[PDB]
């Protein structure tokens, strides 16, 4: 379990797992489609909370 | 299919300065690293047809 909870803040490297987890294989469909530089989905669950105030930034 | 992408000219930049060392030494002439980022940024708003690092690399 600390190994599946390692996944979440580790989504795309993970650097020492002997398994195929679900976050692997969606690495794979956003390295096959058109997905650039470290986006949204590159930073999940640390990053897509931090939108608003993104935008905020750009847009008053 | 594997997409690949543009270069992303502030990539672009560092490709060229990795190429500092050939040029120099292909024919002799000294380079500017002023004109070297001016090399790319301004082939972005001008030239269309050609695309970033044919642009990077066919001006020097």
């Amino acid at each position: 379990k600390e190994t599946v909870a390692y996944v979440e803040a580790k989504t795309h490297n993970a650097m020492n797992v002997d398994a195929v987890y679900q976050e692997h294989v969606s690495y794979i469909y956003l390295r096959d489609s058109g997905m650039p530089l470290g986006s949204l989905s590159f930073e999940s669950s640390k990053g897509a909370l931090k939108l608003y105030n993104s935008l905020s930034k750009s847009i008053i | 299919k594997i997409l690949v992408e543009p270069p992303s000219v502030d990539m672009t930049v560092k490709i060229l300065r990795s190429l500092k060392s050939k040029y120099e030494n292909f024919y002799g002439i000294n380079i500017t690293d002023k004109a070297l980022v001016a090399a790319a940024k301004i082939s972005d708003r001008f030239i269309k047809d050609r695309y970033l690092p044919d642009k990077a690399i066919d001006l020097l």
